[PDB]
RNA sequence: UUGAGCCUUGAUGUGUAGGAUAGGUGGGAGGCUUUGAAGUGUGGACGCCAGUCUGCAUGGAGCCGACCUUGAAAUACCACC
RNA sequence: CGCGGGGUGGAGCAGCCUGGUAGCUCGUCGGGCUCAUAACCCGAAGGUCGUCGGUUCAAAUCCGGCCCCCGCAACCA
């Protein structure tokens, strides 16, 4: 190193080899901030388990007070009456063959795309444009169901999604570097529990290898 | 051949005129060991007349 | 072997003054008919402004100084065996080479109009893809993996 | 290693391989090429072409020496001799020392037909 | 002199097609360059010949998506691996 | 008592990271070649890439199980 004016002058506050306590850190995390854009904490969690087997593959979603770090835009394909029920619990965009055309041509306002399974006939014809964004829903995770009004309210109160990586890593972040500190302990464990729940079926003895948390570009946090 | 002479020269020698069939060169005089014997007549030329 | 012989270079195109023209209408003349192949080539701009042709400059210019063939493929015997050896393509037939094609491209094409297949033939070539520009740069990457003999 | 601006230079051609080997008076390998090091075989690795590569090779092998004239020494029949000759000015290079350094190595004799051509 | 290992440093991605070396994967519109590219030429070098790196004559904040098109799918600006 | 690989016209093998896609050698039925015979070369004919689950618009292929094969394998009283 080797290393930029805007990281240089935060080692002017940090040191390069310590771990911080998220106890004792509460008003150190806002302060190691430099960037042109919002900073977050992630964590980094070793698996496992087998670092090859898909049967023992980990994926979900779970509720966080601030989500993703933002509120989503949710879209919501349902007929009849159910729509108006949706449009009132979390839904900003209501859904029918209309919107099907131009999801298809290649214009979407939306984070989140939850259907009914009677609606779901239509959507059922853009898989593969939802597909690679991973704006697809599907019975198998729950993004399809009768009570839609809850489903889109599930995805507004705020969710962070994920899966294992190659060899067995997963990462996830956990709060903006200027959200509250004192909380990070709290929601960490909220995290964590859920995770915990998401063991696969034919899982052995461990799950855990070892779980490291940082910052964007920048000093690590202790447990 | 066998020869040394060496820069300005292209498309791989045979550079002399007439060098072998029909004539030239030598081979006049093609027995019994006479072989360059020629150049060396021609070169102590003087007449080829000679009385 | 002897012979040295007599050649031609053929007639104008009696509208345009153009011998380039002319080789082209001989290259598109089948069943000897030779006047239905001026009724196909350069009998409409209508149907370049269709497509990628941009002004009449251009409109037959596309064939002639947009490409520059150089070499032929195929084998050579040397000394006691045979070998493939990139081969010189004569000065006079260097522009005239993809006339063919161009004419085969158009001709072989199962798309009804045969003056709208060239004229989306010609189009083709102003984008500078695939048909006659590839078969020019397929033997100059082969002579570029091949150069011991000539 | 430094800049010498001096060297001494052997050219081969035959009509089965061609080479270029550049070293110093005092004995030092600076650079050397082959049709082989270049990756020719058989009927090809005796080639005019085969040569004027192999020259560019040995080029690259002494880039930093700083060197512009160097004293040649040229060996063999071979057709490689005319195209390695003037891969020189290729190479950057001027010469003032340049010797056929080929066996004779007796007296004649019959000049061939074949080879050219 | 080097075997194994750990940090530091720098770049990996071209089945295949064209404008095009779409890494994975999740974000995302204003963000980055003032020895700095553009662009046609006498040059150096790796090459999958597309591209990139460096030098000189120069000109000196662009440029790019969205526009326009190619494709299930994107292409400024960026974590993380 | 375990693990790796395999299941493909008549016999024995492909593979992977081009998922929109059955390749091959050997034989057989026929030619090139030849005075035949050998050496080399390439047309033609014939099969559910086993089998039950799974993801999907889609798997012989990948992901889970089974079974028969082909190679390696270990222990307490």
């Amino acid at each position: 190193a080797k290393l930029t004016k805007r990281m240089r002058v935060i080692r002017e506050k940090v040191d390069a080899t310590k771990q911080y306590d998220i106890n004792e850190a509460i008003a150190l995390l806002k302060e190691l901030a430099t960037a042109k854009f919002v900073e977050s904490v992630d964590v980094a969690v070793n698996l496992g388990i087998d670092a090859r087997k898909s049967d023992q593959n980990v994926r979900g979603a779970t509720v966080l007070p601030h989500g993703t770090g933002r509120s989503v835009r949710v879209a919501v394909f349902t007929q009849g009456a159910n729509a108006e029920a949706a449009k009132a619990a979390g839904a900003e965009l209501v859904g029918m063959e209309d919107l099907a055309d131009q999801i298809k041509k290649g214009e979407m306002n939306f984070d989140v795309v939850i259907a009914s399974p009677d609606a779901m006939r239509v959507v059922g014809q853009l898989g593969q444009v939802l597909g690679p964004r991973g704006l697809m829903p599907n019975p198998k995770v729950g993004t399809v169901t009768p009570n839609v009004a809850e489903a889109v309210k599930n995805a507004k109160a705020g969710q962070v999604r994920y899966r294992n990586d190659k060899n067995g890593i997963i990462h996830t972040t956990i709060g903006k570097v200027d959200f509250d500190a004192d909380k990070l302990k709290e929601n960490l464990e909220a995290l964590l529990v859920a995770l915990k729940k998401a063991k696969p079926t034919q899982a052995k003895g461990v799950y855990i290898k070892k779980v490291s948390i940082s910052t964007t570009m920048g000093a690590g946090v202790a447990v | 051949i066998k020869v040394r002479e060496n820069e300005p020269f292209d498309v791989a020698l045979r550079r002399f005129k007439r060098s072998c069939e029909k004539a030239g060169v030598l081979a006049e005089v093609r027995r019994r060991e006479f072989y360059e014997k020629p150049t060396t007549e021609r070169k102590r030329a003087k007449a080829s007349a000679v009385k | 072997r002897r012979r040295v012989i007599g050649q031609r270079k053929i007639l104008p195109d009696p509208k345009f003054g153009s011998e380039l023209l002319a080789k082209f209408v001989n290259i598109l003349m089948v069943d000897g008919k030779k006047s239905t192949a001026e009724s196909i080539v350069y009998s409409a701009l209508e149907t370049l402004a269709q497509r990628s042709g941009k002004s009449e400059l251009e409109a037959f210019e596309v064939a002639l100084e947009n490409v520059r063939p150089t070499v032929e493929v195929k084998s050579r015997r040397v000394g006691g065996s045979t070998y493939q050896v990139p081969v010189e393509v004569r000065p006079v037939r260097r522009n005239a080479l993809a006339m063919r094609w161009i004419v085969e491209a158009a001709r072989k094409r199962g798309d009804k109009s045969m003056a709208l297949r060239l004229a989306n033939e010609l189009s083709d070539a102003a984008e500078n893809k695939g048909t006659a520009v590839k078969k020019r740069e397929d033997v100059h990457r082969m002579a570029e993996a091949n150069k011991a003999f000539a | 290693r430094k800049q010498v601006s001096d060297g001494v230079a052997h050219i081969h051609a035959s009509f089965n391989n061609t080479i270029v080997t550049i070293t110093d008076r005092q004995g030092n390998a600076l650079g050397w090429a082959t049709a082989g090091g270049s990756g020719f075989r058989g009927s090809r690795k005796s080639t005019p072409f085969a040569a004027q590569v192999a020259a560019e090779r040995c080029a690259d092998a002494v880039k930093e020496y700083g060197i512009k004239n160097l004293e040649v020494m040229v060996k063999g029949p071979g057709p490689g001799r005319e195209s390695t000759i003037r891969a020189l000015n290729a190479a950057g290079f001027r010469i003032t020392n340049i010797t056929d350094v080929t066996p004779i190595p007796h007296n004649g004799c019959r000049p061939p037909k074949k080879r050219r051509v």
